[PDB]
């Protein structure tokens, strides 16, 4: 129903397809992206992303990722995506130190110290984002970029500051107002998109990517607050508190897939 | 000439399950005149009789926990009327051996927080807990605590010398039998030592605890970090906690014995340590079962009479009050005057005859009297 997995370890990465078949897939999450091989679509619309924030927003540490589940309105069209989506979540993958590598896709091979991703379903079509992953349904996901920058990000200001309130698995807390429109990159211009999957189990082969070829700054001050947060990992009947790091998964083969380039 | 009497009303039982007794009885022995016929609910449909029934009791032969264990209540009648037991629950106390006999090793780095899961096996009753390690008590204290509620080893930061075998002993606090189970191996990972960070309050109490009048409550807060977390019990309110209260040595359970309503309210645990600080929080909140304060007594009265008849519980919340005649819901109606604990007859006739049951209830419990009333 919902196995014990994690990004390390005996449960770790390579082992997913042990208890979570579809991670064995072939239209799998997340991939390096060569751009010289991806193929030339509405224009992408925010709607809703520059709406302030409301106090019921909260961030949560998972065990995973820190998660934010957004209270408010924010809607996707465009750039090949079947109608509308609505925003559901934001979960953030990152490295161990000194902002090593820490993104789950890849631009020509690079990666970044911090990936964002944001998830939706179609509201119309479906009541609810659990549902629509439930019956494996199409979803939405958009992947961000972070980059290192010699100063703080002030747009990333009250997510850092949540960070410092979630420092173990379980914690929650509200978060000051933010800018969801802020926490992308300045130019939404270009961007690459294609058919995958969730990049954590099940894995299932209903995400249709979107991933911003511009990354966000971000400081190493900033960054250090991603190190500090810990998680808890099992073995035989023991649980422990770890570090939660370079928490994303291996990248994964194109097979019969292009990406498309806006 | 009078209707029925419990002499053996029926009484929780607890039955083991590995007893030597291949019977339970559970006790419904009435005395009226005539001789009252009783009949057995549990859960709430009839036990139509390897079932045997002797002198209203009824006998079980071959218990089984599946088949047999619930509520039962035992109802008797006689020419004069009606009256229902109070529920009794027959339960079979148990605890199964571990299944798995094997662990495999594990390996914690230094300064590591952790928890060693007991992973108590099927049983029913209340379970008490302790830990061996390399073959002598595990001993508890700031840095090393074992949950009486999960049974469960919470060790702050581990040291070098925790390196060794642990076995989780559980306890039938019914029973008495003990179960050990298989000794988990716990070696060091060498690779660092954990670094420093925040308090994680591991185990707690619930946001809300009801706590029962009279008897001894327990919370329970415990904490993973690197340096050990210091624990602080309080009161939200700054009174001090009661006198009375015990602190386990490791400072992970607070114990109020005598629950009373001057020990409710919201409590808090702190857990500190040079990095950060956490806080759990619940409010405790007093009740108290019912109580009979005034029974019904037996009444005789003629014709065209009146009677009052009130009975009156304490309890917490307040009790509110049913009436039952001949086991039947008695609701106000002509003649009949039924408002909360009390019953007004005005004019009494030979129908008003019968056997009459005041109930007095709260979300904790429902209790009952009965009395006859006789018409000349
Ligand atoms: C209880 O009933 C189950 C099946 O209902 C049976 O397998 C088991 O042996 C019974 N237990 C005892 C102790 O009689
Ligand atoms: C009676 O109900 C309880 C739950 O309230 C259940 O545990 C028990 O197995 C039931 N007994 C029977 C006879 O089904
Ligand atoms: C602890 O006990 C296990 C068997 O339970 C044994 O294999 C091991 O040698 C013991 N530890 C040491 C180092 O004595
Ligand atoms: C009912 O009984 C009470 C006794 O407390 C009495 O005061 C009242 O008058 C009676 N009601 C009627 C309708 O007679």
């Amino acid at each position: 129903g919902d196995p014990y997995w994690a990004y390390s370890g005996a449960y770790g990465p390579e082992h997913w397809v042990t208890s979570s078949v579809s991670c064995g897939g072939s239209h799998q999450s997340p991939i390096d992206i060569l751009d010289h091989h991806a193929r030339v679509y509405q224009e992408l619309q925010l709607d809703g992303f520059d709406n302030e924030s409301s106090n019921k927003t909260w961030m949560k540490n998972t065990g995973k990722t820190v998660a934010i589940l957004l209270k408010d309105d924010y809607f996707v069209s465009g750039a090949g995506l079947p109608g509308r989506f609505k925003a559901e979540k934001v979960e953030f993958h990152w490295g161990h130190s000194n902002g090593s590598a820490g993104s789950e896709h890849s631009v020509n091979g690079r990666r970044f110290p911090v990936e964002m991703q944001i998830f939706f379903y179609n509201p119309d079509d479906f009541d609810s984002f659990q549902t629509a992953i439930s019956e494996n349904r199409i979803i939405g996901a958009m992947a961000i970029f972070f980059q290192v920058s010699p100063r703080d990000n002030s747009a990333l200001d009250p997510i850092i500051h949540g960070l410092k309130g979630v420092v173990h698995h379980e914690k929650e807390t509200f978060l000051d107002p933010f800018i969801l429109r802020d926490l992308l990159p300045a130019s939404l211009g270009s961007y690459y998109r294609y058919t995958g999957s969730l990049t954590t189990p099940p894995c299932s082969e209903i995400v249709e990517w979107i991933v911003f070829r511009r990354p966000v700054p971000i400081s190493y001050h900033q960054l250090e607050a991603f190190y500090s947060i810990f998680t808890t990992e099992q073995q035989d009947h023991v649980k422990s508190v770890e570090y939660l790091r370079n928490n994303f998964r291996p990248q994964q083969a194109l097979n019969d897939r292009v990406v498309s380039k806006s | 000439g009078s209707g029925p009497v419990f002499v053996q009303e029926p009484s929780h039982v607890m039955f083991p399950l590995d007893s030597e007794e291949k019977k339970v009885k559970l006790s419904c022995e009435v005395k009226g005149n005539p001789k009252p016929h009783i009949r057995w609910k549990l859960n709430g449909t009839d036990v139509d009789i390897r079932y045997s029934v002797v002198d209203g009791s009824l006998l079980i032969n071959n218990p089984n926990k599946t088949q047999d264990a619930g509520t039962y209540q035992c109802i008797a009648t006689n020419s004069f009327g009606t009256i229902v037991s109070r529920e009794a629950k027959l339960q079979f106390a148990y605890l199964e051996n571990f299944k798995t006999r094997t662990r495999s090793t594990v390996s914690v780095r230094r300064g590591q927080g952790m928890v060693l899961l007991c992973g108590p096996p099927p049983h029913s009753g209340e379970l008490s807990y302790a830990w061996i390690f390399n073959e002598y008590p595990s001993y508890q204290d700031n840095r090393r605590f074992v949950s009486q509620e999960t049974g469960n080893l919470y060790i702050a930061k581990v040291e070098k010398s925790d390196v060794g075998n642990y076995t989780c002993v559980v306890t039938n606090t019914v029973t008495n039998h003990k179960v050990l189970g298989p000794p988990t191996p716990l070696i060091l990972r060498n690779d660092g030592v954990m670094g420093e960070y925040e308090p994680k309050i591991e185990v707690q109490f619930p946001e809300t605890v009801p706590a029962e009048k009279g008897t001894t409550v327990k919370l329970e807060c415990f904490a993973l970090g690197n340096p050990v977390p210091t624990i602080l019990w309080r009161r939200a309110d700054g009174k001090p906690i009661a006198r009375k209260a015990r602190r386990h040595k490791s400072n992970g359970i607070l114990e109020i014995p005598n629950f009373q309503q001057e020990d409710a309210g919201s409590y808090e645990c702190v857990a500190e340590n040079s990095r950060g600080k956490n806080v759990a929080k619940g409010q405790l909140t007093f009740y108290a079962q019912p109580n009979w304060v005034q029974i019904i007594n037996d009444i005789h009265v003629a014709m065209e009479e009146s009677v009052f008849w009130e009975c009156k519980a304490n309890g917490r919340p307040k009790p509110t009050y049913r009436w039952l005649k001949n086991g039947d819901p008695l609701l106000t109606r002509d003649r009949i005057q039924i408002e909360q604990g009390t019953l007004n007859i005005t004019i009494v006739n030979l129908s008003d005859a019968g056997m009459y049951q005041c109930v007095a209830e709260n979300k904790h419990g429902v209790i009952f009297s009965s009395a006859e009333l006789s018409v000349i």
